[PDB]
Formats: C-alpha cells, sequence, structure tokens
C-alpha cells in the first residue's frame, strides 16, 4: 500500500 | 481526456441521433426514455385501456450501446410530491415504470430533477425501487447551483424580486438523507448563468458531484464568435476538473454561425491547458478518497515493496542529511575534527537508506562518526547484514534487536529515527524513544527533535460512504466508524484551518515521563455544513529550522510519503454558521496498547468514540 497504508 | 456528453430532449430516431452525436465528438447521450409529453393513466379505467406498444423496443441498439452511451432522463411531466391525490398517484406509477424499464435497459445512470423544496415522496419512490431487484444503474440528481425563482428577470409588477444563496444545497442534503446516503444517488450539478459565493461552490465541491451540467447560454461569444466561458466560470470549470466529473453540454446552439462541436471544443481546451499536475498529486493518483488502514511495525513486520515506496520520496532524506550535517558542524569544532568520532545511532535503519544518508552527511561534513543501526524486522536485517557486509565496511554495527530491548556497548552522541505515520505519534514514536533514551548521551541530540499534530474539522459525504462500506462481518457493526484511516482527501471541504494537538519532544527529561495526552479543540464554522469527520497532519521539526510537515498551508514541497489520516464519527453533525465545534481527543496507554478516543462535544454532543480501545489499538 504506497502512501502511508496497508 | 475530459469526457463529456450531450442533452437531448428531441430523438426522432435514436440510431442517427447517436451517430450525429459521436460524430461531433460526445461521448454519451442524454435522451428520455419515455417520450416525455406521452402522458400515461394507470387508474382512470377508459384512459388506461391503452394499447400499442408505450415507447421505442429495446432492440433498437445493441446490449452494449445502452450500457455505455445511454443516460436516460425522467418524463418532465412527473411531479410526484403534487398536492393532488390523482397527478400524484400517477406520478408514482410512471416513476416506477420508468425506472424499472431503465433498469432492464442497463443504462448506466438515469437522470432525477430536483427543483423543489420537498420531495419526500419521490426520495421515496426512488429508495424502493433501489432496494428492489438486482439492477445497477446510477441515479444523477440534477440540481441547479441557483434556484430557479432567483435567477428569473425582475419583470413582475406584482411580486419584486427579493441563507437564501443556499437553499438548493439544503434540497440536495434532505434528499440524500431520505435516502440515507446511498452509494448509487449521485449529483449532476447544473450550472448557472452565475455563481455564487466561494463558499457555496467550497461546501458543493465535497458533495459527491458525477456529472455538471452546462447550458449553452452560458457561454460568452469572444471576437471572432467562438463560444467562450466567463473569467469565473473557467476558474469553477479547472475546480471541478480537478474532480473527474462528466461534462453534459444541454440546451441549443446559440450561435448558428458556428459548429455545435465549438461549445465542446473549448472545453477539450480548457482539459488541455489546465495546470499540469504536481510529482505529489502524479504520486498520489489512484488512492483519491481510498481508505486504507495505518501500519504498526512496532508488532507487525513490512514488506521489501513497502520499504520500497518508503525510499522513492527523495525530500525525506536530503532534509535528514541536512539535519545531521548541521548536528555535526554545531557539536565538533573545527580543532577537534581530527580526533573527536561521534556516535550516531540509527533507530529503525529498514533497508538502510538512513544509513545512506547518516554516512554521506557525515562524509560531506568531514567529521568522523561510527554508526550503529538498530533494526527489529529480521528480513530488513538480512539487507543491512548485506549492506554491511559489502560496501559500508567496519564503520556501521548493524544490531537486530528492539531499541526498547537493546543493551547498547555505549551511549550515543546523536539518534537519528523516523518513526512518525500521518499522525506524528500514530506509529508509537514516543514509546520506542523514550526507551531509546536509556542509552544516549547527557548532551546527545535526537532527530527529529520535535513533532506535533494537528486537527482540521471536514466534509465528505464520500468518505462516509467508504467507511460505511468498510462493513465487516464478525464483529461490532460501528466498528468501521470508531477506527483511523490512512487516505488521500480529495472529494472533501474543510469546514475551518487546523489547530495543533499532543506535542512531543525529544529528549524528554522530565522527573516522570507520561504519554497519555487530553486536547480539547474548537473550530469556528463559517456556513451551513455537515461534519462527517477530522482530518490529521502532522509537523515536525528534525534540527533547528530543518523541518518536515503536510499541514496544508506548510507542506513539503514535493514530500509524499505522508497521506493525512481521517477520524471519522458514527452520525454526521449538521453546524451552522457562526457555531463552534468543540472536539476532544484522548490518547490513551496502558503498557500493552495504545488508543485513541475522540468526541465531539459543541454542536451536538456525540457518543465517545473507540471507549478503551475496542475497535482499534496499536500493539505496544
Ligand atoms: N520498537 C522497535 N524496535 C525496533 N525496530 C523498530 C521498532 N519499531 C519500529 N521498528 C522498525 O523501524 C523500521 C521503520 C523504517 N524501516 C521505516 C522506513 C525508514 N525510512 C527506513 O527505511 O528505515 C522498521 O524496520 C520497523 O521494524
Amino acid at each position: 500500500g504506497r502512501g502511508r497504508g496497508r | 481526456r475530459v469526457s463529456s456528453g450531450r442533452d437531448l430532449n428531441c430523438v426522432p430516431e435514436i440510431a442517427d441521433t447517436l451517430g450525429a452525436v459521436a460524430k461531433q465528438g460526445f461521448d454519451f447521450l442524454c435522451m428520455p426514455v419515455f417520450h416525455p409529453r406521452f402522458k400515461r393513466e394507470f387508474i382512470q379505467e377508459p384512459a388506461k385501456n391503452r394499447p400499442g406498444p408505450q415507447t421505442r423496443s429495446d432492440l433498437l441498439l445493441s446490449g452494449r450501446d445502452w450500457n455505455t452511451l445511454i443516460v436516460g432522463k425522467l418524463s418532465p411531466w412527473i411531479r410526484p410530491d403534487s398536492k393532488v391525490e390523482k397527478i400524484r398517484r400517477n406520478s408514482e406509477a410512471a416513476m416506477l415504470q420508468e425506472l424499472n424499464f431503465g433498469a432492464y435497459l442497463g443504462l448506466p445512470a438515469f437522470l432525477l430533477p430536483l427543483n423543489q423544496e420537498d420531495n419526500t415522496n419521490l426520495a421515496r419512490v426512488l429508495t424502493n425501487h433501489i432496494h428492489t431487484g438486482h439492477h445497477s444503474s446510477m441515479f444523477w440528481m440534477r440540481v441547479p447551483l441557483v434556484a430557479p425563482e432567483d435567477l428569473r428577470d425582475d419583470i413582475i409588477e406584482n411580486a419584486p424580486t427579493t441563507s437564501g444563496e443556499e437553499k438548493t444545497w439544503m434540497w440536495w442534503h434532505n434528499f440524500r438523507t431520505l435516502c440515507d446516503y446511498s452509494k448509487r444517488i449521485a449529483v449532476a450539478l447544473e450550472i448557472g448563468a452565475d455563481l455564487p459565493s466561494n463558499h457555496v461552490i467550497d461546501r458543493w465541491l465535497g458533495e459527491p458531484i458525477k456529472a455538471a451540467i452546462l447550458p449553452t447560454s452560458i457561454f460568452l461569444t469572444n471576437k471572432k464568435g467562438f463560444p467562450v466561458l466567463s473569467k469565473m466560470h473557467q476558474r469553477l470549470i479547472f475546480r471541478l476538473l480537478k474532480l473527474e466529473v462528466q461534462f453534459i453540454i444541454t440546451g441549443t446552439n446559440h450561435h448558428s454561425e458556428k459548429e455545435f462541436c465549438s461549445y465542446l471544443q473549448y472545453l477539450e481546451y480548457l482539459s488541455q491547458n489546465r495546470p499540469p499536475p504536481n510529482a505529489y498529486e502524479l504520486f498520489a493518483k489512484g488512492y483519491e478518497d481510498y481508505l486504507q488502514s495505518p501500519l504498526q511495525p512496532l508488532m507487525d513486520n513490512l514488506e521489501s515493496q513497502t520499504y520500497e515506496v518508503f525510499e522513492k520520496d527523495p525530500i525525506k532524506y536530503s532534509q535528514y542529511q541536512q539535519a545531521i550535517y548541521k548536528c555535526l558542524l554545531d557539536r565538533v569544532p573545527e580543532e577537534e575534527k581530527d580526533t573527536n568520532v561521534q556516535v550516531l545511532m540509527v533507530l529503525g535503519a529498514g533497508r538502510g537508506p538512513l544509513v545512506n544518508a547518516s554516512l554521506r552527511a557525515a562524509k560531506q561534513a568531514d567529521r568522523r562518526i561510527k554508526l550503529y543501526a538498530v533494526e527489529k524486522n529480521p528480513n530488513a536485517v538480512v539487507t543491512l547484514e548485506n549492506w554491511q557486509f559489502e560496501e559500508w565496511g567496519s564503520q556501521v554495527t548493524v544490531v537486530s534487536s528492539d531499541m526498547r530491548e537493546w543493551v547498547a556497548p555505549e551511549k550515543a552522541d546523536i539518534i537519528v529515527s523516523e518513526l512518525l505515520g500521518s499522525f506524528a505519534d500514530n506509529e508509537l514514536s514516543p514509546e520506542c524513544l523514550d526507551g531509546a533514551q536509556h542509552f544516549l548521551k547527557d548532551d546527545g541530540v535526537s532527530i527529529p527533535g520535535e513533532y506535533t499534530s494537528f486537527l482540521a474539522p471536514i466534509s465528505s459525504s464520500k468518505l462516509y460512504n467508504e467507511v460505511r462500506a468498510c462493513r465487516e462481518k464478525d464483529r461490532d457493526p460501528e466498528a468501521q466508524f470508531e477506527m483511523p484511516y490512512v487516505v488521500r482527501l480529495h472529494n472533501f471541504h474543510q469546514l475551518s484551518a487546523p489547530q495543533p494537538c499532543f506535542t512531543f519532544s525529544h529528549p524528554n527529561r522530565d522527573p516522570m515521563i507520561d504519554n497519555n495526552r487530553y486536547c480539547t479543540l474548537e473550530f469556528p464554522v463559517e456556513v451551513n455544513t455537515v461534519l462527517h469527520g477530522f482530518a490529521g497532519y502532522f509537523e515536525t521539526v528534525l534540527y533547528q529550522d530543518i523541518t518536515l510537515s503536510i499541514r496544508p498551508e506548510t507542506h513539503s514541497p514535493g514530500m509524499f510519503s505522508w497521506f493525512p489520516i481521517l477520524f471519522p464519527i458514527k452520525q454526521p453533525i449538521t453546524v451552522r454558521e457562526g457555531q463552534t465545534i468543540c472536539v476532544r481527543f484522548w490518547r490513551c496507554s496502558n503498557s500493552k496498547k495504545v488508543w485513541y478516543e475522540w468526541a465531539v462535544t459543541a454542536p451536538v454532543c456525540s457518543a465517545i468514540h473507540n471507549p478503551t480501545g475496542r475497535s482499534y489499538t496499536i500493539g505496544l
């Protein structure tokens, strides 16, 4: 999960 | 490439009309399924016995054309909320018939008008239709920006003209509420001859707008006779193009000396001359309003393909290198450069990016350093071992342990560690750093030196619908509202500017350390709007003037590592202009887990969300 999430 | 369609009321033959519309360059055609003037009866005896086909057969087009090119429009003569019993009954029957036929065709979207103060019975019929059968058509509620009664000319002697600027939105909201925020009801914003205040447009852009209807009468005439939008309609069209709404050009050709395609062409021009996306936006494409659960490295190990995305950001590590450079310059004077060896401890070295940054900073600063890279995820420890054996060599010592359970051989002159999330302490950075302090030199420093988290109310029916769609079985049905989600807010409206809460500083050497926090925030409100949750950002000071931030007004250029966080609330909170939203946040811990509780109090007291971490906790 790109960004800061799954 | 902007996707736009055509709206028509006269369709003598479907095939020819579709051919001509496609030739002009449109993508889809909004037409009436039944002839608009063909009134039908269902109760009266002599009339209801009408022989012959009601509407043109569905065999006229292929099964694919209906699903991609046609948008059904409700007949104008239907008025469910009429005040005459017979008219209302006939309207209900006809609307149900038309919706059923549209579903039978397979129409991607169906247009329904909202041009009245009351739409309760229409909402009831629509809700009945949505919950019956296995159809999937979307419904677009054509609602104007300015009510018809307000934009009419002042040419009546018996009735001169003139919160009144927002009444149209109130029509939508109520209707939405009657349908219970159904995922299948969108808005077809019908632009007007003149725009309202900026606040009205801002509130509207937070709604689930799927299409925007442009009358041909809006366009002005340029010097060569071609249609052109006004200077403010231009900005509004740009703002809509930030979203992915579809443009429906309606009306007739008010510029007879030019081909109708011009109306489309100009739109395309605005699409092609739109300001280019920046690096951050290009990075974020594909995850707008895509709810994701936060990462909890302290308990769950990451995978290599997450460190990969973590490494793509060049801003974060450049800032860290600058901070290390400045700190090393400050601590070591020039005369002691030869022999003063500073000890740096990276906590959570990952796959070695921060180790490389630290080594580069020391190299450019001309100061010698010893390096200890701590890491718990054994998979990352394998990569760190390979890095150390091949290239770093003796200068770097890799340790496979938790910094809270590690016994360092010597105290650290500098500590470097990034353990922040969307919310600054979302990732339990304070808990790990406070434990790590026990091997930090008395005059040593820690990077980041400080971080604060800011909170701001937001309004987004889209995000509320996603949160509701996160309904998973085998758990409390309300649990989806009691946990935060990391997501890129795109289709949302900000009610007020963010305010700080839960500041943290390192190293914290007060007599007794406590990481539990409680904050009360008061946000002024300027427009009648519905609060759906609170968005959280974070800012941080690494060393002196070196900083990172994702707060909207001080976002670091191009730093796309972190997305905002979203704390939802179970029930939307309606707020009026001049009121104050009073939210309260608690950061609680019990030496085994950590959680966040939040409650709204001023507008209308809401329940305390996520009590005792029953719905969301971070392992400690
Ligand atoms: N309490 C802890 N003890 C040891 N390692 C930890 C602890 N909490 C988090 N970590 C590690 O810290 C690391 C976080 C970083 N790798 C994240 C990206 C960072 N830019 C890097 O590439 O190093 C992960 O490997 C976690 O396993």
